[PDB]
């Protein structure tokens, strides 16, 4: 019919005065903030720590818990279903940590969503405006196509490194800002295989498929140590923080930064490679974000934690040792790469150059932070002795 | 004082535990103490309402204490106890595998988290064994799992049978 | 040099070879069951193309909300005790929705093939949304409605309260504590399938007849999503099915988990939609056995028979005991008023008509005891009583199944009135029926949940809810009450008179 | 290396230098006036941050409507008689919202001052926003509402009666046709400023009071974008403020443009919101007085005085044909009812109090009227009558004003009865007022609009409006009616059977 | 109060009990489509036509209007609201028009809201990431910020080229594309705005005053021709037609796309600059968009009208004469930039490429719609013959 068969409470004149007869003269309670007893990171409770904030239920006995108990259900054997034992860091409070860019769901599909829609647009002018006509035919078809194609499994490997964090967070604000690094980054694999079906599209013989750059990542040399690192991170780890500390606080900010700034980024202008750079804008950002969030929990929020802190910048310290190393031989494997680039393209002094770009930011964004003392010499010619 | 959240006997273990500075004596103390108060095997349920909470402030100092005395390679690799922990989860696994029963089962796991849960043993060893040692425990405890009548599983338990109610 | 792109679809084409082979590429979780290699989802998504169809909906839902619906003045024109089911309904679906965050990534971490992790992975993310809409259903309540006590605060008073302790079970603990499949037979094929797709539906129902626009906004939106989790669910057994293990086990966890769920939700969703509302929409027990029975314990069931899937064989019982269950349960829920973070209402003369019209012989039970509690004064702060009291009087004593957290009193129950008595290694144990009995003796060291008396063992009753932080904004009153008026509210002290200390029934037992 | 931005604030700082001096740089539009430019504008906006802002009002707006407001129904519960209203107002609101596209496209143009052509260039966009808000509202009553026709075809039936022709008058040619300033004063001075902004408020409150949800969530989401449209009309003054030719012409056109306005608004407003529903708010008298006295002709006005803005000479003459001003023009389109795109209800027992109560001596007039013309049979088609004969048979013609095109009975008013007639080079003109015949006299070329007696003289009715397609799907019922019912609508033959044809009244003086 | 003293019609009981009462059985019509009587130009009617076609009141004497009658007020002298007098083109129909990608309000500033705030991130996170290190300052402080600069006058001037039309035009269809168009031109002057600004924030010494470029543009030899057919397009043309024709599909077609891509965003790579081209990257999608819109006004509807397809390509075909001329001496002077770049930086062979590019897609995409025979040879040619 026209007003339908189900009658609503707040339309139908008989319901409605039932209810509204009921109603009180005035609220029963004045304090309409929910989440008012969070404690505020800044001036005033935002609306991203009030809807996010306490909502994991854990008891006392898991620092900063509100409950009170054991778990009701717990595994085979005992393991609660999360507690201390699941990661060797400890804190005065696992709910401390608040992502800078205060992200809930709502915004952050919202962002991604408007960059989803401008790559769109993007691609349509690139294509329509013919700008494929600039790029060097090798660049295209070894470089991107293969190389940076292959790029897309390290990123994608670090993704997974990410789901037992999932799982296993201590608490709802890292569960969050953990499940949004993590899905950036299956974002940025897909977004090379975005660019690479997109040329697929619009050059003859391109062929799409992974099976060349997936041969490369799982045979060749360039990645070799790239993916002996990134497989060790993701399924030899254990201890979640361990595995969102290593990934973004040392593999990511040296090799990561390395290849898509200092090589791809760096290189494709050379090469009237203009598609590449806007991706790897992205994948800056998305690096830049999390970044911001991977601080603020282990330097501001764990590094330092007003009980623990000597304890946890010894483990980030023994950390970023363990896996400095594998970091070093994924780059010096990567400098097998520049041996392939036409004659000229750079030089010994550039790369150089570039390396001692990416160690000293992140010897001042994160080695610097927990007193990690890092030899920025003997890091960058450790890597040199890849140089073919 | 009785509160839940704090209370005299939490109160009295914090300060039991400000008196631990020694790598060795802390970690005997928090194996014990679960020996002590935890899983249903526990000696006592004396503490039932406290332990979760008293556990975990003995941990910390297990943990804060290892890390000073330890290098960083026996940090990664041995548990607070001296012991290579890589041997341990290995000897563990290899008495699950032989185990002949789902009893006998679930007293090497949960004798195993008594036993080297973290700080005692490093994190990345003690989950990859919790993810080995529950594999098989469920596979022999879920093995034909209503064949045993009540009347007899709870004779195989051990429980002392106080009141029906048909 | 024709306009062209790239879509979702064209690139989910090599989805499924980004994943590739290493000696520890394997699951970090216990598990009896090998998930094949090569699963395949069913949709066709990458990040991009999730965020622009959520980002979407979610324009729609905050649009609806922050505009025409606070215009409306929708936050306050519903009917009070809808207002305070919301508080429970809300706050606790988000802790389900929260804990299938973390389900799902232990899923996503099981799943070898990368179309099956994908698949999981949406639901990763889609969770995440979820928690935040349930949060802001509150958060709107709190604001806008006539008592955001309760609505503002769940997070921690609802800590105070046994319903909690259930709910954890099932909506915490059951969805990640466990074999990867078990906890996967918990939240999807069972969970979503056979309770929450069909409830998030009815709750709008509910909503919608007593006046809340707040809720159906936001869940039909959430409802959107289940597709792709009820399709996660359906291929975690596709993806075990061709595997030995699936044969010994799959049928085991799906009845534990059946009867887990069950267990919960028979008695407390039909407690919330039959006693927390003033419009009825539907007799719970016809609502019931058309959900458990014909669409899934028949339908969508009977679709995954080819996979050696039986029908639960605890589905009798679970319908045996079903009938009068929530009836028994609000009796203890209305007992215990003070330990709630919500507001209670006996029902009224018209309720106890629909009651009696819809369930034979509810009248001569439960009414004429709700009759002899407002006559005692339960409603009124200054007559002294609690129905507490009436428990203690009339001898029935209220016991906490040590497994499902669900209260139950067996001498006064006209559902089920089990009740098993266990002791082991000097504690003691009480179940309410027999499967919840094999879990434990099975599975001991998976169930030490203590419980609120012995928690609050020796306690006074108004020294455990100001600890618990208890109270409205003047720091005097009673979050929870015995009705839902607004005027005659109890305070700290109405109770702190009535000197009520917590025991454990379970002592007096030699 | 800190994150680093740029904002809108900060790049429009040199906004102002963008435009550079040369020969031809001049306006392409005739006017008496200089704008300086020098001119500035009071907000400090680029092109990006615009639509921005705007996007997020239309998240809001759209989503309420999509959603919430669909889920309710909302299109449909709402009052047969304000169902019909909001198909003029939309339509006729888009219209002006539409010219006030050009009109602030050849304001753009007239400035020279970056800042000041930029400001109107926000204006430009706003306008065509509102275009396609006002488009949107008769869209989603055509689609979900209880009667579409009228609202799914108002771009071409509105051309059959006699109230469009006013409405162009005020909302299309008065807003572009003309010195560009004169239109100015139109558009922005005095109709946003006077009469729209304080009527787009207005219409949500008659729309809410009549369950009309739909109107309120578009129209205050325009109302937002206003406050710029008065700063640009404001800074317009400012503009030619110091130019000589200022202190000399300025003044008349405001007189004239406000002459213009009122002329139209006083009548039609007061009817369409009095007379179109069913719920009233206010009195349109009071409403008028506070609007263009206090508010606008007082507060306004005043600030614009220390520029050499002085009260509209002709505001004394307007307030006193205003008072029965829209009771006489209802009484003149409910007559012609035939030639709407809108169907017409006569007021009820209850609204004929509240006329009487509000208007001493309302039903003495109007009451008596309507009540034997209602007896008569004018609402059932059987009976063979439409109010158009009545005017006939008591011999009380209806003119159409050569300038303001708004209908009016001299001989039966109880407002203005005042009426000029003249013959030039062959043609008869009439005239309902001294200002309206001055801006002929002296503008001969500026009004030559055929009336409708004129262009359908000697045609019978219902061939005008089958050549206009003013029938609804059907073919046969007309889009018009008498009443606001379900049953007995009017067919084209129940208006050819009467065989009525149109007349051009003037020529009773030759 | 808590309730509220105003009551609504759709939730108050007596209110609503009195509404509820007066509705019909159901709709007294079953055509709920508006604008069901608009000729679609696709499959079925779509949103933005039924919103826009026939919004504007012309009367049937303006080909296509639906209304009878003349203008109610007209201007002194007696110039019509609109008449067919503002342009020389003639049509069957002025409502043919439709913008294929469909714009009416809300999607416009949709995309471009999506694009703001996009624009936000990407340049926050470029100097997050540091980028702007690797940046030549010569191409910077002096190609950028003085000839860079020096273009946003060109397009703030192509920009009010529109205001005349913007109350000319003859229908909604043309005057919303219309607005669209010049609107995303001086979006673009903002955007070059933009980024002056963002590089006076990041690189000490910079200067964001519009005074150097300025000076550039309105005394400068390299765009004084430039200058000069902007002046004329603008302020010489009262034909709103011949204004958007002449914009569009000649003037920007040529110097515009040239000066955009084959200028600053072929050379911005060889000086370590990525920045700039992000926002050329928006100007050449906008330029995209608007073409679409172009095409179909002038060559689908007008070029090709039923009636007056011979009449008016004549017409075209003359303006593209008329300023054809005025826009390769545009070009020209701007050809004595290139003396102005370091040695090296770009050979002659280069320019020829680039100049036959623009020219190719100029009679690919405008000229042979109208049939306008063009040399691309000799208009090379003569354009040429402005280097050193
Ligand atoms: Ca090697
Ligand atoms: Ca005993
Ligand atoms: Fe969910
Ligand atoms: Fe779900
Ligand atoms: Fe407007
Ligand atoms: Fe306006």
């Amino acid at each position: 019919s026209m007003l339908g068969e189900r009658r609503r409470g707040l339309t139908d004149p008989e319901m409605a005065a039932v209810i509204l007869k009921a109603l009180p003269e005035a609220p029963l309670d004045g304090n309409n903030k929910m989440g008012y007893f969070v404690t505020p990171r800044w001036k005033r409770l935002t609306e991203y720590e009030a809807l996010t904030v306490y909502a994991q239920p854990n008891a006392d006995w898991i620092a900063g818990g509100l409950d009170w108990g054991d778990w009701t259900q717990k595994f085979h054997g005992g393991r609660p279903s999360w507690g201390n034992e699941t990661t060797e860091l400890r804190t005065v409070d696992w709910f401390k940590h608040r992502d800078p860019l205060r992200r809930w769901h709502a915004p952050y599909v919202k962002d991604k969503a408007e960059e989803w829609r401008y790559t769109d647009r993007f691609l349509q002018g690139y294509s329509a405006d013919g700008q494929i006509r600039a790029m060097n035919p090798t660049w295209r078809d070894e470089f991107i196509n293969r190389y940076w194609g292959a790029f897309l499994f390290n990123e994608y490997g670090l993704f997974n490194a990410h789901s037992q964090g999932a799982r296993e967070a201590l608490s709802d604000v890292t569960r969050v800002s953990l499940a949004f690094w993590g899905f950036d980054k299956i974002d940025i694999a897909q977004m090379i295989q975005l660019e690479r079906g997109f040329l697929a599209k619009i050059v003859p013989g391109f062929d799409e498929s992974t099976a060349v750059p997936k041969a490369e990542w799982t045979n060749g040399e360039v990645y070799k140590s790239a993916r002996l690192a990134v497989e060790g991170l993701w399924q030899e780890v254990f201890d979640w923080n361990e595995s969102a500390f290593s990934v973004h606080a040392v593999y990511d900010a040296l090799f990561g930064q390395f290849v898509r700034r200092e090589f791809f980024q760096r290189l494709a202008p050379r090469f009237g490679d203009n598609l590449t750079p806007f991706f790897i804008n992205q994948a800056q950002t998305y690096f830049q974000i999390a970044k911001q969030g991977v601080q603020d929990l282990y330097y501001n929020c764990l590094g330092d934690d007003p009980e623990f802190s000597d304890y946890n910048r010894t483990v980030m310290r023994n950390w970023t040792g363990k896996w400095l190393e594998p970091t070093i031989a994924a780059l010096r494997d990567f400098m097998g790469l520049f041996a392939k680039l036409p004659a000229g393209t750079t030089d010994k002094e550039e790369i150089t150059a570039s390396l001692y770009r990416v160690v000293d930011d992140w010897i001042e964004d994160y080695a610097s932070r927990i007193d990690f003392k890092a030899d920025r010499d003997q890091i960058v010619k450790a890597v040199l002795a890849g140089l073919k | 004082k009785l509160g839940i959240h704090s209370n005299d006997t939490r109160d009295a273990w914090v300060n039991k535990i400000a008196q631990l500075n020694t790598l060795e004596k802390a970690a005997e103390m928090l194996k014990q103490f679960r020996m002590d108060h935890t899983t249903p095997f526990r000696n006592s349920y004396e503490l039932d309402n406290d332990y979760l909470w008293i556990e975990a402030k003995l941990e910390e100092k297990v943990a804060v204490l290892k890390a000073r005395a330890f290098n960083e390679v026996d940090f990664r690799h041995k548990t607070a106890f001296g012991e290579d922990a890589k041997s341990v989860l290995d000897g563990t696994v290899a008495k699950m595998n032989a185990a002949k029963d789902k009893w006998e089962a679930e007293k090497i796991h949960i004798g195993f988290r008594q036993a080297y849960k973290p700080p005692i043993m490093p994190v990345n060893y003690f989950l990859d064994g919790e993810r080995q040692l529950g594999t098989r425990l469920m596979e022999l405890r879920n093995l034909n799992y209503y064949d045993t009548p009540l009347e007899e599983l709870r004779k195989q338990r051990g429980v002392r049978v106080v009141h029906l109610q048909s | 040099r024709a306009p062209t792109s790239v879509n979702a679809q064209e690139v989910h084409r090599w989805l499924q070879s980004f994943n590739w082979d290493f000696k520890n590429n394997r699951t970090k979780y216990a598990t009896k069951y090998k998930m094949a290699n090569e699963t395949k989802e069913q949709f066709k998504l990458i990040a991009k193309e999730y965020a622009r169809m959520e980002a979407v909906k979610d324009e729609r839902q905050f649009g609806s909300l922050q505009d025409a619906l606070t215009r409306l003045n929708a936050g306050v024109r519903v009917h009070p005790k809808w207002n305070e089911t919301m508080k429970v309904v809300s706050n606790f679906l988000e802790v389900g929705e929260y804990n299938a965050i973390a389900a799902t990534g232990m899923l996503w971490d099981s799943a070898q093939a990368a179309e099956q992790k994908n698949g999981y992975l949406a639901q990763v993310l889609d969770e995440i949304r979820h928690t935040h809409q349930c949060a802001y259903v509150n958060y709107y309540f709190a604001k806008n409605g006539q008592d955001p006590a309760g609505h503002n605060d769940a997070r921690r008073t609802r800590t105070i309260g046994p319903l909690w302790k259930g709910m954890k079970r099932v909506f915490s603990d059951g969805f990640i504590s466990g074999d990867a499949v078990e906890c996967s037979l918990n939240l999807q094929l069972v969970g979503e399938a056979c309770f929450t797709n069909p409830l998030i539906v009815a709750v709008t129902e509910w909503a919608a007849a007593n006046g809340d626009e707040i809720t159906p906004t936001v869940f039909l939106s959430i409802e959107t999503d289940e597709l792709r989790h009820m399709a996660n669910g359906y291929q975690t057994v596709v993806s075990i099915a061709n595997d030995p293990a699936s044969a010994k086990y799959l049928n085991t966890d799906l009845n534990n988990a059946f009867w887990t769920q069950q267990k919960y939700f028979t008695p407390v969703l039909g407690m919330l939609f039959e006693y927390g509302s003033k419009f009825k929409v539907e007799p719970w027990v016809k609502t019931w056995d058309r959900w458990v029975y014909e669409d899934w314990g028949g339908i969508w069931i009977g679709r995954l028979g080819k996979y050696g899937v039986e029908s639960p064989r605890s589905l009798k019982d679970a319908k045996q005991d079903a009938y009068w269950a929530h009836h028994d349960l609000y009796l203890l829920a209305y007992a215990l008023w003070p330990t709630g973070f919500f507001r209670l209402a006996l029902p009224d003369q018209e309720e106890m008509e629909w009651f009696e019209a819809n369930y034979p012989g509810w009248y001569d039970h439960y009414g004429k005891i709700y009759e002899e509690w407002r006559a005692r004064g339960c409603e009124d702060p200054s007559s002294g009583f609690i129905p507490l009291m009436w428990f203690i009087e009339n001898n029935h004593p209220i016991y906490i199944d040590r497994v499902s957290q669900v209260p139950f009193c067996p001498s006064l129950a006209k559902g089920a009135s089990t009740l098993r008595v266990h002791e082991y290694n000097g504690e003691m144990h009480t179940f309410s029926d027999q499967w919840g009995e094999r879990m434990w003796l099975a599975e001991p060291e998976r169930y030490e949940c203590q419980n609120i008396f012995e928690q609050y063992e020796g306690r006074e009753l108004s020294e455990v809810i100001a600890e618990l932080h208890g109270l409205r904004s003047d720091g005097k009153t009673l979050i929870a009450q015995p009705h839902v008026r607004g005027d005659k509210l109890w305070t700290l002290d109405d109770i702190k008179r009535l000197n009520c200390v917590f025991k454990n029934p379970v002592k007096a037992f030699n």
